[PDB]
């Protein structure tokens, strides 16, 4: 390129002559000497020798509208139309693990039937301590919320559009049938109750006949037909059903098709972004072309203060150093007894024995550089890892777990390539499946507070398990005086456009593959159970899931 | 008008093993000779040991927070119900442990966390936001 | 490490038994050093400057007097039981006690909550405040005070009330576990009046097992039980003292400060050990370890922290004063001794 | 009956376009009725369910020369009728997007649908071809007032520092007030930099 021999000065008339006189765009001093000088050193001689001088402008001003950055040129805008120039796929751009601190949070209207964006105010910088608290309002909301999108997803079926009358509709309509949604309360006097947004009418349960294929439990939204009676304020159940759960794509559409999770960009409140189809497609057809990508997904409770776990377990990274895994989730109480505040000094502090584990740990991962430059590690809380067990004691407690803590990381992180510490509602985006993981026994729970009526068995139960998960739309249906949730973070246990894939670990019902609505749910159960230790292969490119066992 | 400069920090029934004496220390109001070693006999009290209370009674407040009953703001009933916009008497809902108070606790949390080197609290704290 | 397999055996070819193998101390390797070791020998396990390890060697035959004491009261084998944990023998033995009056044992191996069966695992809201919830409601009545004050020690107020002691309710502990625990500690009791140590050391160790997660029958319900009982007694005590016509400055679950409505601690020596003589003689507070463990002529009071007085001799101690600057905190001491 | 969310819809659009004339800016228009459109768009697939299981039933052919022709037409009827006040809201918001389209970008986005999002950039970038390829020697985006005066007086309304024009600049020093040529500053005027005339 020739020496530079344009100058504002000089170039001024036709920087006008283009970005203004044709596109009002404002030439301010300092971005002209900017825009001059990038100019002058790709054309080098004067501005007169012919088209190349309006050339440059109009991809100038072309790049200009592409960054929107103002009414003036500038600078710092100069420098956005050459990285836009500079970038005149690969599967790691739109790969990413998802916290649940770090999920984008959508409210749901329902007036105008549609989610709005709320800004995480941890970004507020007053929040750089207690920007985490929700605020007294996001509880009250919490219910609503749940119940909006479940009623909102009921009306989108097609059996209903007789109808929903909201619970207050009932109150003098004397003995008349009605179909209400609800949720399902047991009331301060005691008896069995539904509450909605609009209030809450006791329930007789005596003569109903509940749907078969699904559990009920407190809290959970059920459909229920019946008559009102005012003689004693009650509800007489006909039959209750779960609402029916709605296929992801048929959400999504329905939804206005957003992009939820960043997968192609992120929303602002003033712009709430879009899964744009042309990318999505050709994100699925890479997503179909990657035949050899793999995740591996660990069985739960992986105490590592046991020696037969890590016996068992370094054998399996010795398979897995031949051949790595795309990815590879470790998941589900890293200790024994849970973590807690030690009553004595004499012995090792529990801290500090949590902290010698994943050096430990560590340990093991050096041996293994395939697997340590390749895999992404994941690791996935459960009720024994650390500032939960503190308070709960190893009882299951605060649902949108933390992140185990990264005071205790610090080995495992100098040793591996990538990995993601995340809450224990984490999820995954992939190129275009969306895959929640979720570590949490729910099957005791279910069967431990289950609705008893009055008037093989694995394959029954977790077909139960999982259809009450998807038709109910959301990971945790208990009220939250049995499960408590961070109530600001509440949205990311909400399911609402079903996800492609689940790990739906469970500690405590066998191992399983279903597919439900398109959702394939697959939980790989205890890693370590009847003498043998367990994982399973899911393979995102065909959705097949090859169970994997070793014997000790 | 006098209003006292310390705010209490206090952990309670914390225990010395060497001669079974359980008392509250408060990590503001005492004396650091006795917070870092007993008040009947004076042995020293274990660091980290020190801290885990702290982050126990941390996580605490937080739960405590998490789990809290709402309370009618003017005519102070328990909120029953799981989906009401207000009180009946058309008083809105307010926590009974107000958000003001648990960032006040977070604060004195991490004064104490930066004065005495509690390396172990001061990343939990630094977990809470990051 | 192989060094540690080469003596062990060489120990095993010398001894295969009639010899008894002592572990380790408070820098424990215990389970590595089980993996070095040859696992099939009987073990007490346990939990320059050598000095250290030196007397630790010639300390072993008082240690091992120590566990033979423990393990011939006790009824539990040499081998089973920690020195380092008085809870876990009051576990086995209340264990013992309360199967032998026919209770369901919520005994606990691999957590520390209270095994209920499954239901323990689920949060639940009476659970969480009794596992939240403890602090004394504090009484703290500043003022000056120109009558000599009691500063009264405390001691045994859990053991006292323990034994002192005596669905609807539903977060109170069993009433019948209640009374093996209450029975069993005045055997406890009963046996250290007659001087077994090892009894005294055990009813010493009470406070702590039931408050600690790590004991094999820890419940939650327990720790409150005991804890709100404690309360309602510290409230009693200061009901007894007001009831003798004294007055209470502070009061919590170590100690008290009592106005007397007397003048001069010269005068007040046999008052003073009548009056505390005169609440122990109440069945009540029959086991409490009454200590008048100072006599303040004058006291200056707002809290435990921020005191001065005159004891029988001049005593400062000011957290205010910490929060002045520097210049000032002279000034403020020397103020306070003229205010005196 | 059928028609009547019609009614209400179009009861909106006459509204709308009142707020819109009575005015002398552009006003931003008014949100999007999702809900009443949802209604009517349902009401729509009633019909056509009425329509699908009547010409089913016509092969049991209950006097249907007469009375099932007079089925099929009524809601047929019904849904040109919704097919007309569909289209009438859409068009008047269409046209109100054209008209700010001219009257600002060829030069309060959530109230749109995105579909109308995506069809006013569409708009926009047609006039900016065809203010780019022939007959680009008039800024065919420009006033429609005739030219008054070739120098005008202008005073600084908000401040903008140094830019360059064509052969020269301006410093725009708030409440400072230049006498120009209009050509060289009614962009400025229309971004509501410069105040006069
Ligand atoms: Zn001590
Ligand atoms: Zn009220």
């Amino acid at each position: 390129v020739l020496p530079v021999k344009i100058q504002p000065p000089l170039l001024r008339p036709l920087a006008y002559r283009v970005l203004s006189r044709k596109y009002g765009l404002s030439i301010k001093s300092d971005g002209l000497s900017a825009l001059a000088e990038f100019v002058g050193t790709n054309i080098g001689a004067n501005w007169r020798q012919g088209p190349a001088t309006i050339k440059f402008l109009e991809q100038f001003a072309a790049v200009w509208k592409q960054q929107e950055r103002g009414l003036f040129i500038d600078q710092s805008g100069v420098k956005e139309v050459i990285q836009e120039m500079k970038e005149r796929l690969d599967w790691r751009d739109y790969f990413k693990v998802i916290n649940a601190s770090q999920q984008q949070r959508f409210s749901y209207n329902p007036h105008k039937m549609q989610f709005i964006f709320v800004p995480n105010k941890k970004q507020n910088g007053l929040g750089g301590i207690a920007g985490f608290l929700p605020d007294i309002e996001d509880k009250v909301q919490m219910f609503l919320t749940r119940y909006y999108l479940t009623n909102d997803r009921v009306m989108r079926n097609e059996n209903f559009q007789m109808s929903i009358t909201p619970i207050k509709n009932l109150l003098g309509r004397d003995a008349q049938n009605f179909l209400l949604l609800g949720l399902l309360n047991k009331n301060f006097k005691g008896n069995w109750s539904l509450e909605d947004p609009s209030g809450s009418v006791e329930i007789d349960i005596s003569q109903t006949i509940p749907t078969q294929g699904h559990y009920y439990v407190p809290g959970c939204m059920v459909l229920v037909e019946g008559i009102y009676y005012s003689v004693g304020n009650k509800f007489h159940v006909t039959s209750m059903t779960l609402p029916p759960g709605e296929r992801r794509e048929i959400t999504l559409e329905t939804i206005g098709n957003l992009d939820l999770l960043g997968i192609h960009g992120i929303s602002n409140n003033n712009f709430i972004a879009r899964l744009d189809k042309d990318l999505k497609i050709r994100l699925h057809l890479l997503e179909k072309e990657l035949t050899d990508h793999k995740f591996v997904i660990l069985g739960a409770n992986l105490f590592l203060d046991d020696l037969k776990i890590m016996t068992a377990l370094s054998k399996i990274l010795q398979k897995l150093n031949d051949d790595p895994p795309t990815l590879l989730i470790w998941q589900g109480s890293f200790t024994s007894v849970p973590v807690f505040a030690s009553m004595s000094s004499r012995n090792i502090s529990s801290s500090t024995q949590f902290k010698n584990n994943f050096d430990a740990l560590a340990t093991l991962l050096s041996r293994f550089d395939n697997l340590t430059e390749n895999t992404t590690m994941i690791f996935i809380p459960g009720p024994n890892d650390l500032w939960g067990s503190m308070v709960s004691l190893g009882a299951s407690g605060t649902l949108p777990q933390d992140p185990i803590p990264s005071a205790f990381t610090k080995k495992i992180n100098k040793v591996c390539k990538n990995v993601v510490w995340s809450s224990n509602p984490t999820r995954i985006a992939y190129l275009s499946q969306e895959i929640v993981i979720f570590r949490d026994d729910l099957s005791g729970r279910f069967k431990r507070h289950r609705l008893e009526f009055p008037f093989p068995q694995k394959v029954q139960e977790t077909r139960k398990l999982v259809k009450t998960i998807l038709d109910q739309g959301h990971l945790s249906p208990f009220l939250d005086s049995l499960r408590p949730i961070s109530w600001d973070l509440d949205h990311t246990l909400t399911l609402c456009p079903i996800p492609s894939t689940m790990v739906l670990c469970d500690t405590t019902s066998a191992q399983f593959d279903l597919t439900y609505n398109g959702c394939k749910v697959i939980n790989p159960g205890s890693f370590i159970h009847n003498r043998r230790a367990r994982y399973m292969e899911y393979v995102p490119s065909s959705k097949k899931t090859i169970q994997e066992e070793i014997y000790i | 008008e006098f209003k006292d400069p310390s705010l209490s920090l206090v952990v309670p029934d914390f225990l010395c093993e060497y001669c079974f004496f359980i008392s509250d220390i408060d990590f503001c109001k005492a004396a650091p000779e006795s917070i870092f070693s007993c008040v009947r006999c004076h042995k020293a009290f274990n660091q980290v040991l020190l801290q885990e209370h702290l982050i126990q009674k941390l996580r605490s407040d937080i739960e405590s927070y998490l789990i809290q009953d709402l309370r009618c703001s003017r005519c102070h009933k328990v909120k029953r119900d799981y989906m009401s916009a207000h009180c009946p008497c058309a008083g809105a809902w307010e926590g009974t442990l107000p958000r003001e108070s648990i960032v006040q606790k977070l604060n004195v949390f991490k004064q104490v966390a930066k004065y005495y080197g509690f390396d172990i609290l001061l990343s939990c704290i630094a977990d809470l936001t990051i | 490490y192989r060094r540690l397999s080469q003596e062990t055996t060489k120990l095993k070819e010398e001894r295969g038994l009639q010899f008894l193998l002592l572990l380790q101390s408070p820098f424990i390797t215990k389970l590595l050093g089980t993996i070095r070791l040859l696992n099939q020998m009987p073990i007490v396990k346990l939990s320059t400057l050598l000095k250290k390890l030196v007397n630790h060697v010639l300390s072993s035959g008082s240690w091992i007097s120590h566990l033979i004491k423990l393990s011939q009261y006790s009824n539990i084998p040499i081998c089973n039981l920690r020195l380092d944990s008085m809870d876990y023998i009051i576990d086995v033995l209340y264990a013992r006690k309360l199967k032998k009056e026919n209770i369901v044992l919520w005994w606990n191996e691999k957590a520390p909550l209270p095994d209920h069966g499954g239901i323990q695992n689920d949060f639940d809201l009476n659970t969480s405040w009794i596992m939240n919830d403890s602090e004394f409601p504090k009484i703290n009545n500043s003022g000056v005070y120109d009558n000599v004050v009691l500063d009264v020690g405390v001691d045994n107020l859990t053991v006292n009330t323990i034994l002192t002691s005596a669905e609807f309710v539903h977060d109170a502990f069993s009433n019948d576990a209640l009374n093996v625990l209450r029975g069993m500690l005045k055997e406890w009791w009963d046996e250290a009046l007659k001087e077994n140590s090892t009894a005294d050391l055990l009813v010493n160790s009470l406070a702590s097992w039931v408050q600690n997660p790590n004991a094999k029958l820890f419940d939650g319900l327990l720790r409150y039980h005991v804890h709100n009982l404690t309360k309602k007694a510290l409230l009693q005590l200061v009901n007894e003292f007001s009831a003798l016509g004294s007055t209470i400055v502070y009061a919590d679950r170590n100690q008290i400060l009592i106005k007397t409505n007397k003048y001069s601690p010269e005068n007040c020596y046999a008052y003073s050990q009548y009056m505390m003589k005169a609440v122990r003689t109440n069945p009540m507070f029959s086991y409490l370890d009454l200590n008048i463990k100072r006599y303040w002529d004058l006291l200056i009071w707002m809290d435990k922290f921020n005191f001065s007085g005159l004891a029988c001799t001049a005593v400062s101690q000011w957290q205010l004063k910490k929060f002045l600057s520097p210049i000032y905190q002279p000034e403020f001491e020397d103020w306070m001794m003229i205010i005196l | 009956m059928y028609g009547d969310l019609g009614n209400k819809l179009v009861l909106e659009a006459k509204r709308t376009k009142q707020l819109y004339a009575r005015s002398n800016q552009d006003v931003n228009l008014p949100m999007y009725h999702e809900d009443i459109i949802r209604n009517i768009l349902k009401e729509v697939s009633n019909l056509r369910k009425n329509t699908e299981y009547l010409k089913e039933q016509q092969q049991l052919g209950m006097l249907d020369d007469k009375v099932a022709k007079c089925q099929y037409f009524v809601t047929l009827l019904c849904m040109e009728r919704n097919k007309r006040c569909l289209l009438a809201y859409q068009r008047l918001r269409t046209d109100i997007l054209d008209s700010m389209a001219w009257n600002n970008n060829g030069l309060d986005t959530n109230n749109l649908s995105h579909q109308e999002q995506e069809y006013l950039k569409e708009y926009c970038d047609l006039i900016t071809d065809l203010k780019s390829g022939d007959l680009v020697d008039i800024d065919l985006s420009g006033s429609l007032v005739p030219p008054s005066d070739v120098f005008i007086d202008v005073r600084v309304l908000k401040d903008a520092g140094e830019i360059q024009t064509e052969y020269g600049v301006f410093n725009l020093i708030k409440d400072s007030q230049f006498f120009v040529r209009q050509s060289d500053v009614e962009r400025l005027i229309q971004q509501g930099y410069l105040q006069k005339i």
